[PDB]
RNA sequence: CCCGCAGAAGAAGCACCGGCUAACUCCGUGCCAGCAGCCGCGGUAAUACGGAGGGUGCAAGCGUUAAUCGGAAUUACUGGGCGUAAAGCGCACGCAGGCGGUUUGUUAAGUCAGAUGUGAAAUCCCCGGGCUCAACCUGGGAACUGCAUCUGAUACUGGCAA
RNA sequence: UAGCUAGUAGGUGGGGUAACGGCUCACCUAGGCGACGAUCCCUAGCUGGUCUGAGAGGAUGACCAGCCACACUGGAACUGA
């Protein structure tokens, strides 16, 4: 059944950029909007917008950069069948720093730079190479 | 595989025992070589292989190889056995150490002395 | 514990002048450099990768006259040390007490120099120091005894001292017999053909 | 300024009608020192023929590297056939420290200092194609930044 | 304030005494997954109000008996 | 009883002492409650030789500790500053 | 520890050299004698056996053996697999277990931040100091990745209510 | 190695100890532990640490230091803080 929307989403981009689709559409949350905030503000993604009354369904306009596509490799971290929580110290840096790492801070959804400078660490959701 | 499936029951990789049971696994033991043979090897090679059959002090009666161009050896002659396998017999897993308890060195040997049990000619 | 042999031959082996002979005359000129280092020198050897590495280890070595138990100490403070681990190596070889007393003049050789060092005719901040191998910190004095002062081979030695290229890294002062290590020697200032990404990759197999 | 270093030789057979043949695959890398990487196979009858198609296919065929200063600049895993192959940039972290075949590519790639560890199979002609796909898909700040906007 | 604990009584059968589950929730050292795990304690009540099934808050006291050295202050949410 | 007293730590022919604060049945270089100073015969002709904390010392002191020969003579040594 | 005396005078072995693996030829032997960690050498011109010359590596040591970890991503948490190489239960139902769509409120158990107590000393690490240097000894720090308590944060997970 | 346990699990009262306590005894209740591995069997002193490892781990716990246990073998108490 489904059990990670969040790695439900982030399959939905990695397949969306694969096969060179304009926009991506899902079911939404408060959680998925946060994520996708978090996308456009660090520029993965072009845009974003939420739509629908009782049904929500949050749609994700991607970016291409040349005929390459931006998302390099978005990978689920905290997974249900095994969650990962950093410190300050242990919240780590993908690609050595050129690529961010979404974790969910009790500040809350923050990249690794954004909440490494916060001094706080969190709940480690993925990693956006 | 799962890390449920670990949680339940760990990885758990195998002993890989000893190739050599002199006992506790010390460096050499003695023992009285109860006979003294030549023995044929496997298919390749051919050779008479000069062997002994030992009762060892700890109880266990192995057969060991004799190294090196002639030995002195008969039948009760107490030897310092090694460890190591001659892989051309089948079963012998030791050699005995050359210049040791009562087997000598090797006659008129020149070079890689020392694992022979041979003394520097004086010259 | 040190080589005591045909050092022509250690210098031979590398194809390059180790400075083995430094001495009274120039150029080689006796000792069929390149041509034969045993029987079968003649021979190109082809050489393998492990072969090319373990031949840098060695050329330094032989360099220095260090044997491999206290090379590899050295490999291993070097590593530690901050910074490039192939520069603090050769850092760590030049402060080595046989090493100043042969930059700075005092010995025609290394073992030469090693001999001066060993035999205690050198003091460094006015205290002996009969081992080879003291490391001589920055801004230090090292000088030659009375005992030992004018006799002949240190004068022959920096006589030959103007023939090489006065270090950058030391005041050389040969009129009162006494030197000055003042700073490291960086690693453009040594040498220039010493591979030492070879020796931390020999080392870090 | 060319800097071209040969891998492996092998001899092949191929088993005819009357007994075997006997032919020599070369596998060369070339590379200038910056950047610029090639690797080529070429197979003859006699190894220097083989050696020398190597190298005239590696002098073409040579792919660009987004170098950093004088190494790597994020953690790249290459794979090919079977041979998966890690590299780590080691911030001058001293000396090229790669397997066999992967030393050489990297050596005259012209990084000098990183870190590698092929793993699984470490075919020679298949742990090179897992450093250059490797190497290949590694990009560096100024394109990253490019593509993201900032 | 006091240390104590909450957990949910496991049997009841014993004259003046109850039996609590506790349910700490850790970490696997080397897995990483945060595992349930208990701890039945045999504590004490006088006048043995508790019965089973219920969720107790618990102290640690003297020693009673063997093992026993728990007893409760508040019996909370005992609903059938 | 509890003693301050100096425990035999460097190498041979080279002693260094550590002046601790143990209960007087255990061994020298055995237990300890805590460390309070240190005093080197030798060290060389520099700076200290001997340091050692008084207010840790005077606390012992005031809760009942004995102290030994040579802690009473580093004492009577360093005895406020010199 | 310092000074003086006499004279290079008292002071170099051990393993290896077919590939892996740095370092090669001659002679003796001829499926023998024997070697060998694996691949494997030896049945007449053996760089693999035994000797010599030569070289290579280490050096008051050097080899062999035993034992451990590494390499071994060959138990894979980091960090593997399962159509055909070993590996999907013959198929289902289902308890305990694991996981669980979406919104709001509360809690704050997990999680995070800070504080306090503790985590003995030595050892490892860093910056210094003393033995002529080094090993060694030593001063100060860092560390001891933990646990407990208190103070907060509430994004995610859990509890509770809708 | 899937069942183990009758002072066994708990209660009341008496005794006992420096001190709580089935520690012990009388009576009453019929519990307690166990697949989160009891019980049985083989092995083993434990730790700070040591060796290896990039690390996570793996092996080990000689010297040095903390704790426990033993003092020919089995048992017992006496003196005494």
């Amino acid at each position: 059944s489904m059990q990670d929307p969040i790695a439900d989403m982030l399959t939905r981009i990695r397949n969306g950029q694969a096969a060179n689709k304009a926009a991506v559409t899902m079911p939404s949350s408060k959680l998925k909007v946060a994520i996708a905030n978090v996308l456009k503000e660090e520029g993965f993604i072009e845009d974003f917008k939420v739509e629908g009354d009782t049904k929500p369904e949050l749609e994700l306009t991607l970016k291409y950069f040349q005929g390459k596509a931006v998302v390099e490799s978005i990978q689920r971290v905290s997974r249900p069948g095994l969650r990962i929580y950093k410190r300050k110290d242990e919240l780590p840096k993908v690609m050595a720093g050129l690529g961010i790492a979404v974790v969910s801070t009790s500040k809350g959804v923050m990249t690794d730079r954004a909440a490494r400078q916060a001094g706080l660490g969190g709940e480690i959701i993925c990693y956006v190479a | 595989a799962t890390v449920n499936q670990l949680v339940r029951k760990p990885r758990a990789r195998k002993v890989a025992k000893s190739n050599v049971p002199a006992l506790e696994a010390c460096p050499q033991k003695r023992g009285v070589c109860t006979r003294v043979y030549t023995t044929t090897p496997k298919k390749p090679n051919s050779a008479l292989r000069k062997v002994c059959r030992v009762r060892l002090t700890n109880g266990f009666e192995v057969t060991s190889y004799i190294g090196g161009e002639g030995h002195n050896l008969q039948e009760h002659s107490v030897i310092l056995i090694r460890g190591g396998r001659v892989k051309d017999l089948p079963g012998v897993r030791y050699h005995t150490v050359r210049g040791a308890l009562d087997c000598s060195g090797v006659k008129d040997r020149k070079q890689a002395r020392s694992k022979y049990g041979v003394k520097r000619p004086k010259a | 514990a040190r080589y005591l042999g045909p050092k022509l031959k250690l210098s031979r082996r590398e194809g390059t002048d180790l400075f083995l002979k430094s001495g009274v005359r120039a150029i080689d000129t006796k000792c069929k450099i390149e041509q034969a280092p045993g029987q079968h020198g003649a021979r190109k050897p082809r050489l393998s990768d492990y072969g090319v590495q373990l031949r840098e280890k060695q050329k330094v070595r032989r360099i220095y006259g260090v044997l491999e138990r206290q090379f590899r100490n050295y490999y291993k403070e070097a590593a530690r040390l901050k910074g490039n681990t192939g520069e603090n190596l050769l850092a760590l070889l030049e402060g080595r007490l046989d090493n100043v007393v042969y930059r700075m003049g005092f010995g025609a050789t290394r073992a030469e120099a090693r001999q001066l060092v060993s035999h205690k005719a050198i003091m460094v901040n006015g205290r002996v120091v009969n081992i080879a191998s003291y490391q001589v910190s920055p801004n230090d004095v090292v000088s030659i005894r009375e005992k030992a002062k004018k006799q002949s081979r240190v004068k022959a030695a920096l006589e030959l001292a103007e023939q090489r290229e006065k270090p950058t890294w030391l005041e050389v002062d040969a009129g009162k017999m006494e030197g000055t290590f003042k700073r490291k020697p960086e690693r453009s200032d040594l040498s220039a053909d010493i591979n030492e990404h070879l020796i931390v990759e020999l080392y870090s197999k | 300024e060319l800097q071209e270093k040969l891998i492996a030789v092998n001899r092949v057979s191929k088993t005819v009608k009357g007994g075997r043949i006997f032919s020599f695959t070369a596998l060369t890398v070339v590379g200038d020192g910056n950047g610029r990487v090639g690797f080529g196979y070429g197979k003859a009858r006699e190894v220097p023929a083989a050696i020398q198609k190597a190298m005239e296919k590696a002098r073409r065929n040579m792919i660009n590297v987004a170098l950093n200063n004088g190494t790597l600049q994020h953690p790249v895993k290459g794979v090919h056939t079977g041979s998966r192959v890690f590299m780590q940039p080691a911030s001058e972290g001293t000396g090229i420290i790669a397997g066999g075949a992967m030393r050489a590519v990297l050596e005259v790639a012209g990084v000098h200092n990183v870190l590698a560890k092929a793993y699984g199979s470490t075919n020679p002609i298949n742990v090179v194609r897992a450093t250059i796909d490797g190497l290949e898909n590694m990009n560096s700040p100024e394109m990253v930044a490019a593509k993201r906007g900032k | 304030k006091i240390r104590t604990l909450q957990g949910r009584v496991v049997s009841d059968k014993m004259e003046k005494s109850i039996v609590v589950a506790i349910e700490r929730f850790v970490k696997h050292p080397i897995y990483g997954k945060f595992i349930k795990r208990t701890t039945k304690l045999h504590v004490h009540d006088e006048n043995n109000e508790c019965g089973i099934g219920d969720v107790v808050e618990i102290r640690e006291c003297r020693p009673l008996s063997k093992t026993k050295s728990w007893t409760l202050v508040r019996v909370v949410e005992k609903a059938v | 009883m509890v003693t301050i007293r100096l425990a035999r730590h460097g190498a041979k022919k080279r002693p260094f002492y550590q002046v601790v604060v143990a209960d007087s049945r255990n061994a020298r270089n055995g237990r300890f409650i805590e460390r309070v100073g240190f005093f080197n015969p030798i060290a060389s002709e520099k700076e200290e030789g001997t340091r050692l904390d008084l207010d840790r010392i005077a606390h012992w002191v005031g809760q009942g500790a004995t102290i030994s020969d040579r802690v009473a003579a580093l004492i009577k040594e360093v005895n406020k500053a010199a």
